[PDB]
């Protein structure tokens, strides 16, 4: 009645679409199933690209398909470790929004306040510093 | 004047220089482990790679119905602190046999010239070192340094003779394909190594042979530093650019496909197998990657991270990359440098090239099958020697490669499995 067949892997798909912005194609690959919480040979997940690049409206989009706010790569990073590191403040407040851990550690022991103030992101540690002591 | 001044032993004190407990870049909050300097940018975890992989946490097989009939799996293998010492011996031989050939002279001092670049910053003009490039020493205190290296000899996995060359990744960047290059982590043992027929015939049969010769580590080891050099260097290519086998019925019939990253390390015909056409894009599109990093070397205004100058940390990317200084001091790209610093990691460090002097037996093609998984101590210098391997000089295993004869030289080399 309305069988596709799936040519390519939609995971990959879906990561590269993450990574450079194109909402429409992550909007167009979700309607055709795509799986929200694919992973790239690096633990990489869509939320993690698009909150590291710094999409607003893609990472909404993915967190109402169900995506983990807390999901790691093979590091330990979580998608708000990332978004902290490159300065995105609306993508933090979205995460904490959605009840991101703001104590995951990685590999090195960092959190994501830790990376803040290593890349000179003051307005984003002051933020994930109140979230910790709320 | 050798290439590893210590002569290590797993149970010497760690003095936290040489000899420490180390953190590695892992999913989890794995606990530290003893970890060897051998040289400048090396070290050597005489451990099985629990940590690099978040799904092969345990050294467990795969169901006895799933496992395929090229791998051998044991999970108590490397586990007690003899074969650690007796492991830790090996590797740091096999580097030694490596570095006695201007050949391999060679390739390791491109190793550890080639430092992952410090691509790292988020500011546009200042340079930085990527994290995952580095390693968690431990102090006395209990404290932790953080130090670069640029190679890490680990052991191997659930499948014990998975080898392999593997880097941790960028949210951002293609470390492995940019040109920046990354921390090589390469799963070995020197107490392995695989069977071959010296009949070509046979060894490309699937069905016949049952690995008359053994491989010398020393090519298996050299093999997998080829792809260090590589990555080191950020100029592989991406592992799904693969190879429709047509010259081996057997390949063709399973539809199996060889990746051109293998097929080039491996080198003599195979490398030919890519076509004209696409080594011309890629060392075009490497060239172009060596431009983009002296771009990002003449913006450079800034360093974090170190004591270390600016003009300082530039220079030691001028030597990796050899990149051309004009009078004002801006780098550049001479496409004849960069052609000789490509093809020298591309062509000319090879498998075949390295089994022509090394003189061994080895197998003449990668699009063949293995036959056999043999044990071996190449630690006792009556088993295995620096500069002969197995083939010892004045005695009868010198003569036909009879000592990397799995018969003739029948102590040396106990069958595990049989593949055929
Ligand atoms: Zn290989």
């Amino acid at each position: 009645h309305h069988h596709h067949h799936h040519g390519s892997d939609l995971g990959k798909k879906l990561l590269e679409a993450a990574r450079a912005g194109q909402d429409d194609e992550v909007r167009i690959l979700m309607a055709n199933g795509a799986d929200v919480n694919a992973v790239d040979m690096h633990g990489y997940t869509p939320l993690h690209l698009a909150a590291a690049v710094g999409h607003l409206e893609i990472v909404e989009v993915l967190l109402k398909a169900g995506a983990d706010v807390n999901a790691w790569d093979q590091v330990g990073k979580t998608p708000l470790h990332l978004a902290a590191k490159w300065g995105h403040l609306e993508i933090v407040e979205v995460l904490l929004k959605h009840g991101a851990d703001v104590n995951a550690q990685d590999w090195m022991g960092r959190t994501p306040f830790d990376l803040a103030i290593d890349n000179g992101n003051e307005d984003i540690a002051e933020v994930l510093q109140k979230a910790a002591k709320l | 004047s050798p290439f590893v001044n210590k002569q290590f032993n797993y149970k010497d004190p760690v003095n936290g220089v040489d000899i420490a407990y180390i953190k590695i870049p892992n999913a989890g909050q794995m606990q530290p482990v003893k970890a060897f300097k051998i040289h400048n940018k090396i070290w050597v975890i005489p451990e099985r790679d629990t940590f690099t992989n978040p799904e092969e946490g345990d050294l467990n097989p795969p169901p006895e119905a799933k496992q395929v009939p090229v791998s051998y799996y044991d999970s108590t293998y490397l586990s007690t602190d003899n074969e650690k010492d007796n492991y830790l011996k090996g590797v740091t031989k096999l580097f030694e046999r490596i570095y006695s050939t201007d050949l391999g002279r060679m390739l390791l001092t491109s190793i550890v010239r080639g430092i992952p670049f410090w691509g790292g910053s988020t500011i546009d003009t200042e340079l930085k070192v990527i994290d995952t490039n580095c390693i968690n020493v431990i102090q006395p205190d209990g404290s932790y340094r953080s130090e670069e290296l640029n190679l890490v000899i680990i052991g191997p996995s659930a499948d014990i003779i998975q080898f392999e060359c593997k880097s941790f990744g960028h949210e951002v960047l293609n470390l492995t394909r940019n040109g920046y290059g990354s921390t090589q982590y390469i799963r070995f043992s020197p107490d392995f190594t695989f069977g071959f027929e010296e009949s070509l015939e046979v060894d490309t049969n699937p069905l016949l042979g049952a690995g008359k010769f053994a491989t010398d580590p020393a090519v298996t080891l050299a093999h997998e530093l080829i792809h260090a050099g590589h990555r080191l260097y950020g100029i592989a290519i991406n592992p799904n650019r693969v190879f429709k086998v047509n010259t081996n019925a057997y390949y063709e019939m399973s539809g199996l496909e060889v990746s051109f990253e293998e097929l080039r390390t491996f080198g003599g015909h195979d490398a030919k197998f890519i076509d004209s056409l696409q080594e011309n894009e890629f060392r075009l599109y490497y060239y172009n990657k060596f431009k983009d990093i002296a771009s990002t070397l003449n913006k450079a205004k800034s360093i974090v991270g170190t004591t270390a100058s600016l003009q300082y940390m530039k220079n030691v990317f001028k030597e990796k990359y050899l990149l051309s200084e004009d009078t004002s001091g801006k780098f550049s790209v001479d496409k004849l440098k960069f052609d000789k610093l490509y093809k020298m990691l591309t062509e000319i460090y090879t498998e075949d090239n390295f089994v022509k002097f090394f003189k061994v037996l080895n197998r003449k093609t990668y699009l063949n099958f293995d036959k056999a998984v043999f044990k071996i101590n190449i630690v006792p210098k009556v088993n295995y020697t620096i500069y002969d391997g197995f083939n010892l000089r004045n005695t009868n295993l010198a003569a036909n490669f009879n000592g990397q004869n799995t018969e003739i030289n029948n102590m040396n080399f106990t069958k595990l499995k049989n593949f055929t």
